[PDB]
RNA sequence: CGAAAGGGUCCUGUAAGCAGUAGAGUAGCCUUGUUGUUACGAUCUGCUGAGGGUAAGCCCUCCUUCGCCUAGAUUUC
């Protein structure tokens, strides 16, 4: 079930795209930046219970490990395996590249 | 000019080469068949309609000699050896 | 100005046509239509989408290797402007343009080789099963065509065949139901 | 030319004068269609339809009428005595594998 | 439909056909922005009573593009050469 | 002029069916495992940007077909 169903698709109910999380698990800078824009004190559990991959704060460490064991995270590493689609993969699917000399 | 030569060696090799009375008639004769499968279905579909109502047996209506004669016709029997008047009740 | 190419299913963007998605981390995303946009916002991935571009490539429908594709880039280097050079250039693009179809006929009947076989097996099997279901002659056309050849001293399998070529030529469909007729 | 005793194959494209209907009047609507449709196309007023036309135009319920349908128009003498109309048409549907891709076709009287 | 800085060799009605018009086969006048009338309706054009006072109307103007593309839908081809070389081969062509 | 059809242009998203050393596993038969094999099995892959729709207020078609036609009635310094 997903609260508010009507509403899901407003850019103010956006979440964080599969490629940003790619990013995220291959450069811990990238994720400190995304962590830098919001605050530690309003988030569940104070920000320490993050799961990078499905981009989420749990409220306790008991939360995120039986969160471990659902299908939404399992179907997040799924698609982490296939591979988020990128920039690179849009161009090399119509045969254009850069020239950088 | 590299894209020249490559298509005239390309040519030269025949990558742009291009290439049966009886597999024209096998093939016919499966569209025929498939167009007669495809009136057989048509007439079950106008014949049922299994949701609202059952069908009526077949042994509670009495067929027409016409229409057993044309049918018996269609399917090649001849129907005059076999005397399917005297069969036809009145 | 130039054409761009969708992100998410790579057609051609033209000037003033689909919307741009500005993401905080920097990057642009251009869509050519509200359809893209919104499996876009609905986090579809292209790549599994079989009407995009990122899928074909992906399944192996569209021409990747091939010489003709390698004359288009992004050029970051800019090139002195040369009168000679840009005519060459357009009868160059008309000419790769030509090659380039060529060769994606070729591709696609690569593809598309096995189809001949597979269609006459299964046309071999069909009319196995359903021999009886092939046109024949009435059972009276048969007594009027043997008739016909005791009195003209001909072969009846002769009429036979041509009275099947006639009934081929003539195509008849068959009408549901019949009018009652009124007392 | 033409005698006034002759039969046509039609193909009748329903869709385009259903569109917009309301969903209980979809099916009657298509009814008196058809019978318009056979009325300029014979120039009978007096139209009737066959049975199995019926079920085949009610066949997917009061808003599930086909797109197109193939048809046989047969303009017919009105024998009975005192008729106002010397000519009526009779229409049935027609078994065809797809009534897709078909001319209006004379029907051999024979 | 063409300008100087795109050669593409193509007429003025897009793909298709204007939607409820049809094909433009004789001369046309290209007006910036929007007219009163609807389309198939009778217009007229007027010159302007009085002398004119706006820069606007002592510029001239400089085409670069002309859309062709077909309005009944999302156009994404300004000619069905384009459509063919994106599309590639179909199924029917190769039926043909 | 009308009704079909064909071509275009758009919309959706890959039809039915068949096949596959693709498929988590399970159960039989025997070479008792050596894709052992056969059977079933969401799904996947191929045939297949396929199938379906397209004016109802989309476009084109003397040269793709079939039909219709110089009326009827009423009124008028
Ligand atoms: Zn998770
Ligand atoms: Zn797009």
């Amino acid at each position: 079930g997903v609260f508010a169903k009507r509403t899901m698709t407003k850019t103010r109910r956006r979440l964080r795209d599969l490629d940003q999380i790619e990013r995220d698990l291959r450069s811990p800078r990238h994720l400190q930046q995304y962590k830098e824009t919001k605050a530690a004190e309003d988030l569940p559990g104070l920000g320490l219970y993050y799961c990078i991959e499905c981009a989420k704060w749990f409220e306790s460490e008991t939360s995120l490990v039986g969160h471990r064991k659902g299908k939404p995270h399992k179907r997040r590493l799924k698609q982490l395996k296939e591979g988020a689609y990128t920039h690179e993969e849009a161009m090399a699917a119509i045969g254009y590249r850069i020239d950088n000399g | 000019q590299a894209l020249e030569e490559e298509e005239e060696r390309l040519e030269k090799e025949g990558f742009y080469d291009e290439d049966d009375e009886e597999e024209e008639e096998i093939l016919q004769k499966a569209e025929y068949i498939r167009e007669q499968h495809a009136l057989i279905r048509n007439e079950a579909k106008m014949r049922k309609s299994l949701k609202n109502r059952a069908i009526i047996p077949r042994k509670a209506v009495k067929k027409p000699l016409s229409q057993l004669e044309d049918h018996l016709d269609q399917l090649g029997v001849d129907t005059e050896a076999i005397g399917l008047r005297a069969r036809a009740q009145t | 100005m130039r054409i761009e190419n969708c992100f998410f299913c790579g057609r051609p963007a033209w000037p003033s046509k689909g919307i741009t998605f500005m993401r905080n981390d920097g990057k642009a995303f251009r869509f050519c239509r509200s359809k893209c946009h919104k499996n876009f916002k609905m986090k579809r991935n292209p790549r599994k989408l079989k009407w995009t571009k990122a899928y074909r490539k992906n399944a192996g429908k569209e021409m990747v290797v091939d010489s003709t594709l390698q004359f288009a880039a992004r050029r970051n280097v800019p090139v002195r402007y040369n009168r000679e050079l840009w005519q060459k250039t357009l009868k160059a693009m008309e000419r790769i343009s030509e090659i380039r179809a060529r060769r994606e006929r070729v591709f696609y009947k690569k593809r598309m080789a096995g189809k001949r076989a597979r269609e006459v097996a299964a046309a071999r099997k069909l009319v196995a099963e359903n021999e009886h279901l092939l046109p024949r002659l009435r059972g009276s056309e048969k007594r009027r065509l043997a008739e016909l050849a005791a009195e003209r001293g001909v072969d009846v399998e002769e009429l036979e065949r041509e009275e099947l070529a006639k009934l081929a030529s003539k195509k008849k469909s068959k009408a549901f139901g019949g009018e009652v007729r009124r007392v | 030319a033409i005698a006034d005793v002759v039969a046509r194959e039609y193909t009748i494209h329903l869709h385009k004068r259903l569109h917009g209907v309301t969903f209980k009047k979809r099916a009657p609507r298509a009814i008196k269609e058809i019978k318009k449709f056979a009325q300029k196309a014979m120039g009978t007023s007096d139209v009737r339809l066959d049975p199995q036309l019926n079920k085949k135009v009610w066949e997917q319920g009061i808003k599930g009428v086909p797109f197109r349908i193939r048809v046989r128009i047969s303009r017919r003498r009105n024998d009975e005595e005192g008729a106002k109309e010397k000519l009526y048409s009779y229409v049935q549907a027609v078994n065809v594998k797809n009534p897709k891709g078909l001319l209006t076709s004379v029907v051999e009287e024979e | 439909a063409s300008t100087e800085t795109d050669l593409t060799k193509k007429k003025i009605t897009p793909m298709g056909g204007f939607v409820r018009y049809g094909e433009v086969n004789n001369d046309y006048v290209m007006i910036k922005g929007s007219v009163p009338g609807v389309k198939k309706r009778i217009m007229t054009l007027r010159k302007s009573l009085f002398t004119h006072t706006s820069r606007k109307a002592l510029e001239k103007v400089e085409l670069k593009w002309i859309d062709t593309s077909s309005e009944f839908g999302h156009g994404a081809f300004q000619t069905a050469a384009e459509k063919k070389q994106f599309m590639g081969t179909l199924k029917k062509d190769l039926q043909t």
